[PDB]
């Protein structure tokens, strides 16, 4: 009865990692006052030091043993009640005299380790929680679509609750301080209380089986050995250097998106429930997606799920506005980013099976491959924000105002329709990863053989 | 010809706001937002219209001695017609350097937002000490646009020009308001009430005022302008045009530098 336990563990990361990449900033020039200098130097500094801090958790949790209780667990374990302190205390502001305005970097940057030291473990446990792939392979598809339901919980929760959420705009010419930070406490309150109650009924029934006896029990290195054969291996990094274009695409579409629908094209200056809409889809169809792996889904899964984003997204090069069938795209586009989640990012133990019977005696070297994966994907969020960010520099928007110029038209169109087009076909056509079917199922064999 | 001293009294202004977003400002969106609103409707009663500038008439004039003349000179201001101090009987000089920024009380500022006061008349000595302690004429007619920059609701002061109607139907200023109440001497009596924007009035409070905040920042807090609102005057009754060297003016700008009298054909 786990598969549901186990597939909570994502929400309690995702709620929060969406409520922050959508509400921080905002929060730091409204609510908070904070210059744009600091409020940008705050944003840049959180994500660099979560794509650091990520390898640096991954290689602790590789040397972690063994003592009295799971393997990676106590991670969780130590993680949740620091972590949940963090997030609830980023939101408060500080009254101070002097150095207000650290606090936000600290207690962003902390409360950040604090998460990805949660993830990274509940990620890898997906390895552990049982051998065989079938089992394996649920369990994963579990976890993916609660984890989009997760992103579609944290951004209703936090729009509701906090008013609309939509940008901010300088009206064309030609409700307390006290009691909106209270609304915002109330939803650090709440978003804290759904992520403790998720790690508690997480950690109350996973019971991660520990490893049977191993070929090479001794002379394990973890800070060089570990690297160095993750290098030798080829089909992890044909996977994740195929993954990346994807992600790196379909993130983009989603970051920059919220201007997109005011600015350029948009009927309605608000988003009203569009981006709920689509994740919601998106949460809908990754069970279909699963199923769909199950009928013949060792490429063709990851083929029609990119690719199925191709017509209905560059149905915006008819452009001929309609505002219902618009929001049909956006469907369209919720299945497709349902696929573009849970395929590759589930597709992994099957990589990490074939280099584990490749070579027997190197052991416990697991989470180097979760923990890598994840560093990637919040490059490739980081490479993704610096190319809107600089596009946007370049072409108009010299100032935030609600008219803007005809440029950022162009230059927004093109970006968020016509880049990820071809990004995602390049990804695609280099997509051709070594294991199929018939290389599971060879290394099924071996696998049962071993013991 | 330019008007009379009751004359004054009796023409009614309408002054006309525009507003001006900072081009550097990119933080307090929705507060400054919200306080844009309040200001904007705080001033109730406006000129829908936009404003006309600009030399109107511009006939080669004939006048008497003018009874009133205000002069304000500026670094850079828009430049209107200059009359000698021979032609105006009395001179009010608008001085702005007494004005000091005040803090605009807001509900949802961690750091209040600072305006700057309207500028001051100031006259030549000995022209307004006649107190003569005549008080009741302070009462104006009804008004419903009380706010931080404009009052003329308040009626602390009402204070005799001496150089002007000593025998009889003297008349008095309210510096306070900067507005003048003129009376007819008659032991039976009728007497009129004021509009409710004095033209003088209107001429003193034109300068543009800027809204400042400060927000707590990396390196100590900073400076941010919010927004900037210009304010120009225009009369609302037939004539009544600013008189000013020869030129004509119809409604006077932001910053305006320049003698003008209110006058007639
Ligand atoms: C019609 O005429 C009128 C006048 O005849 C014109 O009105 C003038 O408009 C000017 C527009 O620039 C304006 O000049 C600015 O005035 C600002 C007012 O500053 C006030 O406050 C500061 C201090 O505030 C702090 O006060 C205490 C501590 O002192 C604190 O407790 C508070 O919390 C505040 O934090 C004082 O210095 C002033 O005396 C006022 O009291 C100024 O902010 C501003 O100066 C800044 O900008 C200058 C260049 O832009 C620069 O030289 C100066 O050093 C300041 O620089 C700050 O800002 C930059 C970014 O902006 C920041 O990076 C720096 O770190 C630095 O902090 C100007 O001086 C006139 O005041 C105003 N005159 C009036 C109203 O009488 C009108 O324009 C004209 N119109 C037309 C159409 O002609
Ligand atoms: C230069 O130009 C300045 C700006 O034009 C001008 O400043 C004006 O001065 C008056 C000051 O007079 C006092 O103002 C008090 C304000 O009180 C109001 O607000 C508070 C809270 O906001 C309330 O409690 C009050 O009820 C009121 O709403 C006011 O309380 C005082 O009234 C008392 O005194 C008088 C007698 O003088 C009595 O009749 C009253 O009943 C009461 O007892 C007093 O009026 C300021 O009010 C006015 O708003 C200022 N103008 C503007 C536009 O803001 C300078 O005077 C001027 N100086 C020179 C030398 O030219
Ligand atoms: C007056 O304003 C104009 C417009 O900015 C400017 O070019 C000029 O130099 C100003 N005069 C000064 C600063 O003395
Ligand atoms: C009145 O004004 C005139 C000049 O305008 C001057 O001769 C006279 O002394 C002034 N008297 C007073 C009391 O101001
Ligand atoms: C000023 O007005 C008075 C009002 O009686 C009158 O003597 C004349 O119009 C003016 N006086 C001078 C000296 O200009
Ligand atoms: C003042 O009013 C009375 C009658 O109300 C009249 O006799 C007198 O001429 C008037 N004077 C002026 C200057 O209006
Ligand atoms: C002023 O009003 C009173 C009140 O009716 C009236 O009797 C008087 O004649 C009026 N005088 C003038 C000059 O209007």
């Amino acid at each position: 009865c786990n598969k549901l336990c186990y597939a909570v563990g994502g929400a309690p990361y995702q709620v929060t990692g969406c409520a922050l990449g959508f509400f921080l900033q905002i929060y730091l020039l409204d609510v908070a006052q904070v210059g744009p200098f600091s409020a940008s130097i705050i944003l840049f500094v959180g994500r660099a030091w979560d794509a650091i801090t990520d390898p640096l958790v991954g290689f602790c949790i590789s040397k972690s043993s063994w003592t009295r209780l799971g393997r990676l667990m106590p991670w969780i374990i130590f993680s949740t009640p620091l972590a949940v302190i963090a997030y609830f205390l980023i939101w408060f502001v500080p009254d101070f005299p002097h150095g207000q305005t650290y606090w936000y970097l600290l207690f962003y940057c902390l409360f950040e380790t604090l998460v990805t030291c949660f993830h990274v473990p509940y990620s890898a446990l997906t390895m552990f929680i049982s051998t065989e792939q079938s089992e394996r392979d649920s369990a994963t598809a579990y976890r993916m679509t609660v984890e989009v339901l997760g992103t579609v919980l944290g951004t209703a929760i936090q729009g509701q609750i906090v008013g609309q959420a939509d940008t901010p705009c300088f009206q064309d010419l030609n409700t307390s301080h006290r009691e909106t930070q209270n609304a915002y406490l109330l939803a650090a309150g709440v978003i804290a209380s759904i992520y403790v109650i998720c790690a508690v009924i997480l950690t109350l029934g996973v019971r991660e089986q520990r490893e049977p006896y191993e070929a090479q029990q001794s002379e394990p290195m973890s800070f060089f050995r570990g690297l160095r054969l993750v290098m030798s291996h080829g089909p992890y990094i044909k996977l994740i250097a195929g993954f990346l274009f994807t992600s790196l695409a379909f993130m983009l579409v989603e970051g920059n998106f919220a201007l997109f629908c005011t600015y350029t094209l948009g009927f309605r200056n608000e988003f009203q429930n569009l981006l709920l809409a689509i994740m919601l889809s998106a949460t809908l169809t990754i069970p279909i997606w699963q199923w769909f792996l199950t009928r013949f889904g060792k490429k063709t899964a990851v083929y029609v799920g990119i690719s199925s984003a191709v017509p209905f997204l560059i149905l915006v090069a008819l452009m001929e506005s309609n505002l219902i069938v618009t929001y049909v795209v956006a469907v369209a586009a919720g299945i497709s980013v349902a696929a573009a989640f849970l395929l590759p990012w589930s597709m992994l133990p099957d990589v990490i099976d074939d280099f584990h019977l490749k070579q027997p005696h190197s052991h416990g070297t697991e989470p180097i491959f979760f923990s890598f994966y994840v560093f990637f994907t919040k490059f490739a969020s980081g490479v993704s924000l610096g190319i809107s960010t600089l596009s946007l520099d370049f072409a108009g928007y010299q100032t935030r105002g609600c008219s803007q110029p005809e440029r950022v038209k162009f230059t927004l169109k093109m970006l968020v329709t016509m880049a990820p087009i071809v990004l995602i076909l390049l990804g695609l056509l280099l997509f051709k990863l070594y294991p199929i079917d018939e290389e599971r199922r060879r290394q099924n064999k071996k696998a049962l053989q071993a013991l | 010809y330019p008007a009379s001293p009751r004359e004054w009294t009796s023409i009614e202004a309408e002054l006309h706001i525009s507003y001006r977003w900072d081009p550097n400002l990119k933080g307090l969106m929705r507060p400054a937002n919200s306080l844009l609103s309040t200001v904007k409707q705080d001033f109730p009663d406006i000129r829908q219209k936009p404003p006309i500038f600009g030399p109107i008439f511009t006939n080669i004039n004939l006048m008497g001695i003018a009874p009133i003349c205000v002069t304000a000179k500026r670094k850079n201001g828009t430049n209107v017609g200059t009359l000698p101090s021979t032609v105006c009987n009395v001179t009010f000089t608008v001085d702005p350097n007494q004005q000091t920024y005040q803090t605009y009380t807001h509900n949802q500022f961690r750091h209040q937002p600072r305006f700057p006061k309207p500028p001051n008349i100031t006259f030549p000595q000995g022209t307004l000490l006649d107190k003569s302690t005549r008080f009741c004429q302070g009462r104006p007619s009804s008004c419903s646009t009380r706010n931080f920059w404009f009052r003329p609701a308040d009626y602390n002061q009402c204070l005799q020009i001496s150089n002007l109607s000593s025998t009889a139907e003297w008349v008095l200023l309210d510096q306070t308001r900067n507005s003048l109440f003129w009376e007819n001497k008659t032991k039976g009596a009728n007497q009129s009430q004021t509009p409710c924007v004095q033209v003088l009035a209107g001429m003193t409070i034109a300068t543009s005022y800027l809204g400042i905040s400060a927000v707590s920042e990396f390196f100590g807090t900073s400076l941010t302008p919010l927004f900037h609102f210009h304010i120009s005057t225009c009369l609302k009754t037939q004539g009544a045009f600013y008189i000013c060297g020869q030129s004509i003016h119809q409604c006077l700008p932001s910053n305006w530098t320049g003698t003008c009298t209110i006058g007639y054909v």
